[PDB]
């Protein structure tokens, strides 16, 4: 969750 | 190291500011990973006025917003530029800092970020610092330390005073020797290796690494289907005493259970009775002693023995009296094959006698052996891997350095061990593994070689015992070997 | 074979085209099976001008529209009339034909089809079909092999200086003997034997075959219900010296695990004392000797232990000096059982007295020994079957020469095994196939019998080890016997 | 097909001995699949004297030596010269061939393969050929039939006065018209396709084919995510009357369930009111009528309703009156949209109007409706599919005639249907193709496209049926449909 | 496949 | 077990 | 295995 929204 | 970020700036050109930015992020990572989802949790970031204080700050910086609390506790009195460079991002982005260390400020927190000292740790912690890595010692908290634990030297292992326990260590490029040596690699928790940059010709210079999984398999043997016994060499194990009737049972089986052709014993009657009734797959051959032990008289009948074998182990419950001292060495110093010398042969040798000898040697002492080999305290040598350099390169031999974490040296390559648990800490182990060695030397690995794979399979069959590692017994092991092997690939 | 596909044409009527078709598209459907759907790859046919060449234009032919690709490179210069036939047909069916090789055509492809020589090739393979060949093997394509991989010499196994390492080889009525040694059996990789329309009665006929589940299922001997331990037959072993101590054990329970009612072990002593504390269902009897070494002195003793047994196993462990040589030349001139000679019985052997005895024996040497024994190189012995033959033959006995493929015959009768591992490449795993076929005489089976269902039975307990291969030992072979046993079942 | 085998010999070259072997071993294959393992059985081969005949002689000298007993009897007075090869290899081979049947012959054996005739049959079967095929039929045996079960007709389905009940059949290249249409359909059993050998090109040059689940896969239309109900077309629907309110609604909803975006009904005044209550989706025009039914008073408006549509459906439940045929015919000739034209329109219709339109129609009737548009018996027109081409080229249309097999062809291109099952014979499932069909025009597919897709559809929606297929009805046919869809990709 | 359609 | 032994 | 090694 702290890289990426999908 | 020092020398690969100086590198991977100065001549590749990287910003430092990047590898920073990319030390920080790397941590936030390894924490979701190990953590799960950070949202849920509160964190305390720990920040020197080093490097390592400024990644850090990268990782405070990166947390906000994003998780419930976040406060940095800036402990140096000094910023290096790329630390100042992040304090103030960190400041700017709206994070909270302050200079005083509260007792009770562990009380808010979930989470401990160890970001006070890395690899840039002369001497011992003394004062606030010190106070406050034992405030966090005593807190229950979940620590993550930034490179190194703080107070971990980290090219020794050594806690300088007092050191950070850590549950979770992420360090760059590769891991430091402080990692991988003891107290540190206790204090290190679970290592995470993160790549943050650096040319990977750089990463692959290093000179001394960790033996892996990957690196056993490589070495392996082949096992080609049209072959018979002498394809997989010959042992000769020269062992025990009317005293020591066991040793030799196990190193002989140590040889056979890694894939080796034939082993012979060579043991004082009547105790190389005792080998064949447990294993009847050895070749046990009896020498007539005059008291239970080897000595002179006994030459001529083990250089003829020697022979018709590609390696000769000795040592193993040899006993040590000075009729086994002569023998030993005038053994070595006429045998011309390779030798893996063992407990008692070491305790007896004359190291005039290994320079002299064309042919090549493995030792594999513990640190009582060494220490006693070359005069000094069991303290001095204990993880000493630059003495074990200098006696390997002096001697024309691979020195295997037997503890929780092996060192394995030829005077050029240094590697280190790091499987196995408590259960090898019982006698007999030893005696497994310099069969393992003779037996991966005889299958045509150079001594270095064997060595590395030995110490690697022989500390994974440890691990592979199903019940509690302290009922493990030496006898065990050797039927957990080929699991071992197997599991490798 | 080459008599079978003649005879099938010239006195049954087939037509050779019909076998020549019958031949390409069990190499199709044999593709099928091991690629599954053949629509997404691309074939590259390798054609020489015999009929194997044919078989491949056969091959290519039938992908014709149905795979993604097809070529076929022609190597040869002239073309049989079955091969002439046959490209024509492919060049009708619009497939596309070149006769020069290109280093980088294997890139476009993803399965070369080796129908470069079968069964027709004599001599060296030199030139461009050797660049090519080493271009395939270098390639890490899938290959599949015609008949036999191109380079083997169907007859002997050997690599005529180079040859294809196949994935797959589709055969044609039966293995050829090739296909059946070493290095050859490598080099076929998974071998499918087709049916192309021989007469069974032809196929048959064939007077050497591989040992078969199925042969050894129909030999093992019957388990009547109410039996007692005469039923199945008692064993003298007669083994071991003061050097050797293991041996004995491990033949005795060989016998003692393939189902024999009695064991006794004849071993000086005290060693005869190690085999019943290992194993206490043995008999060991001690015999009283000079210096630990079996001679005419222990003779009566032992032919009087002998009048009580069915068969007699020797050799194992007995040492090889003078006065061994007396003892086991004049124990096997006067015993008047059948015999299972092994290993140091079969060093000192004097074959006059194998042609004088008028009981039956089976001698079980490895390579090392035949060759010492009728006085050749081990280069000129192993594998070499026909030499087995002759000596079988000449001396009325079964020989059993072991190695990776191990080659039984009687004579008249050859057999080929094919399990194990090499696992087996590992002192002792001998003498628990001489117990092995002690035992199974002393059940009733004939010589050669014993001889087929031991070699079998004995590689396949090996293949059922849990852990990897190479740290079987002998022990636990003999822990996997009843097994194999049952697998068999 | 008979050309096909004739240009494989005589132009590409392929020796027939070579077809027929490869005929006959693929026989064996797709029993060896169907039953398992063959060794078990004992076979009984049929043989007549053409080529079929020879393909058993090729089956029953495969089986030689491989199963448990063979027998051929031979049933023809002559011999082709390839069934005449094949009868000597058989006996060369030591097969047993007899000339007389006996009843109790079917016996001894499990297995019956029946290879009396093939293709080559002309007129019906009488006299010991009957006799023995009656016998077979009564036995209860497994039943194997190379090529086509012996008295079906090849070119029509038709028995020849009688015809053997297979389990199994297997032809070559491609299936026959026989095995396609009823009662042939009936009596192949399962059918299998062999490859022999004939170029692929060949094969696909057949003008007729099957319609099957790769070709309806293609033909789906594509679902842009970027879409709305526009790009997926309208339909208007002119259908049912005061007798028949349900047509309307299934007719309607067919189109929906396969992607339409828009349908609308024009219906008589209240029925129409049905449609909506059912499925609130649909439009559903009241028609204002005098008596129940569309007449010439209802032209004006349906012109009008049908400019805003891509294509229109007309019939099911019209009713069969005057009125309704003026109207019908009238519209018809004025509409310059895709016509789909079923039911009581076709009852009504006049075909000159049908040449006469510009635009393109489907006719889709059942054979009774078939019968009074071209004047003709139910028996002259059913599986009439030569009749069904020169209708669909003389009137420039697609004809969709209606059964268990369903014929779509519009002159030029023949496809037959073979999905569904029992269930749709049920009176509404008719009316579900009809908008199965007009939706699919609408979403841009041809009418041909859109008839081969739609009878496969619903076809196989109604084996989705999850009970008993006679229970299934329209309204569980229509929600099935989007699982066949589904099931399709 | 290559053998058969069914 | 027709076409292949193995 | 791009960012960490374990
Ligand atoms: N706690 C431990 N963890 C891992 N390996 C150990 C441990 N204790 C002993 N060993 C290994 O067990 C063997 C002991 O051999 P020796 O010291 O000759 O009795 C050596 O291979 C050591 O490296
Ligand atoms: N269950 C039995 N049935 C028949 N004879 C037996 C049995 N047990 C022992 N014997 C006899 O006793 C002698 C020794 O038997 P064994 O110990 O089975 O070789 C043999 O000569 C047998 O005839
Ligand atoms: N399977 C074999 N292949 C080749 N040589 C063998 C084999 N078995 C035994 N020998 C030879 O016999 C001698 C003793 O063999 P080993 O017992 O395998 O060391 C060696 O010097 C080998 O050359
Ligand atoms: N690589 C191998 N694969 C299969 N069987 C083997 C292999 N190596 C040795 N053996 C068998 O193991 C036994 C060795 O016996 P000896 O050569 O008397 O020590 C013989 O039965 C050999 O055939
Ligand atoms: N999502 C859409 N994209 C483009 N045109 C649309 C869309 N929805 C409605 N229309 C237009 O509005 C009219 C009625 O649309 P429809 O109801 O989809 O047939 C058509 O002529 C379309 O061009
Ligand atoms: N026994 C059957 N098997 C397969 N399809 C059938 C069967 N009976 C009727 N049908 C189909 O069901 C529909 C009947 O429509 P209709 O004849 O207009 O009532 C047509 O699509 C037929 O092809
Ligand atoms: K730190
Ligand atoms: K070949
Ligand atoms: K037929």
């Amino acid at each position: 969750a702290w890289l990426f929204e999908a | 190291m020092k020398e690969i970020d100086e590198l991977t700036i100065k001549e590749y050109g990287v910003d430092s500011r990047i590898l920073m930015e990319r030390a920080g992020i790397s941590v936030v990572l390894a924490m979701e990973e190990e953590l799960g989802n950070l949202s849920d949790y509160r964190f305390l970031v720990l920040c020197g006025g080093g490097n390592n204080g400024g990644d850090g700050f990268v990782v405070a910086r990166n947390l906000l917003g994003v998780v419930k609390d976040v406060l940095v506790v800036f402990l140096g009195k000094k910023k290096t530029p790329d630390c100042e460079y992040n304090y103030g991002l960190y400041k700017k982005f709206g994070g909270k800092v302050v200079e005083q260390f509260e007792p009770s400020i562990l009380n808010e927190f979930d989470v401990v970020v160890d970001a006070i000292f890395g690899t840039g740790l002369r001497g011992e912690i003394t004062g606030e610092y010190a106070e406050i890595i034992n405030l966090v010692n005593k807190s229950g908290k979940v620590v993550v330390s930034v490179d190194v634990p703080s107070g971990i030297d980290s090219n020794t292992g050594k806690v300088l005073r007092t050191a950070v326990k850590a549950d979770l260590t992420v360090t760059f490029g590769v891991p430091k020797i402080g990692h991988i040596l003891f107290p540190g690699r206790d204090l290190t928790g679970k290592l995470k290796v993160a790549n943050i940059g650096h040319p990977v010709h750089l990463i692959n210079s290093i000179n001394r690494y960790v033996i892996t999984r990957e690196m056993v398999r490589s070495l392996l043997p082949e096992r080609p289907r049209d072959s018979h016994k002498g394809t997989y060499g010959k042992v000769l194990i020269i062992a025990g005493s009317r005293l020591y009737s066991g040793a030799p049972v196990l190193s002989g089986m140590g040889s056979l259970k890694v894939g080796t052709g034939l082993v012979k014993l060579a043991v004082p009657f009547p105790q190389n009775l005792i080998a064949t009734s447990r294993f009847p797959e050895l070749i046990s051959v009896p020498i007539d002693t005059e008291k239970g032990f080897f000595s002179l008289q006994n030459l001529q009948e083990c250089l003829e023995l020697s022979k018709d074998v590609d390696v000769v182990a000795i040592g193993p419950g040899l006993g040590n009296n000075e009729h086994v001292r002569e023998f030993v060495n005038e053994f070595l110093k006429t045998l011309e094959k390779p030798a893996v010398i063992d407990a008692d042969a070491i305790n007896v040798l004359d190291t005039s006698v290994l320079k002299e000898r064309k042919s090549p040697a493995v030792l594999t002492p513990h640190p009582g052996e060494m220490a006693r080999l070359v005069k000094k305290t069991v303290g001095d040598v204990k993880y000493n891997y630059e003495l074990a350099e200098e006696f390997a390169k002096e001697n024309d031999c691979v020195l295997v350095l037997k503890s929780a974490t092996t060192i394995v040296t030829d005077g050029e390559k240094t590697l280190f061990n790091i499987t196995g648990n408590t259960g090898l800490s019982k006698g007999g182990s030893g005696d497994v593994l310099t069969g393992m060695i003779a037996g991966f030397i005889a299958q045509g690995l150079s001594p270095l070689e064997a060595s590395t794979v030995s110490v690697y399979l022989h500390g994974f069959a440890a691990e592979l015992f199903e019940q509690d590692e302290r009922g493990l017994t030496a006898s065990e092991l050797l039927r957990l070997i080929p699991e071992a092997i197997r599991r490798l690939k």
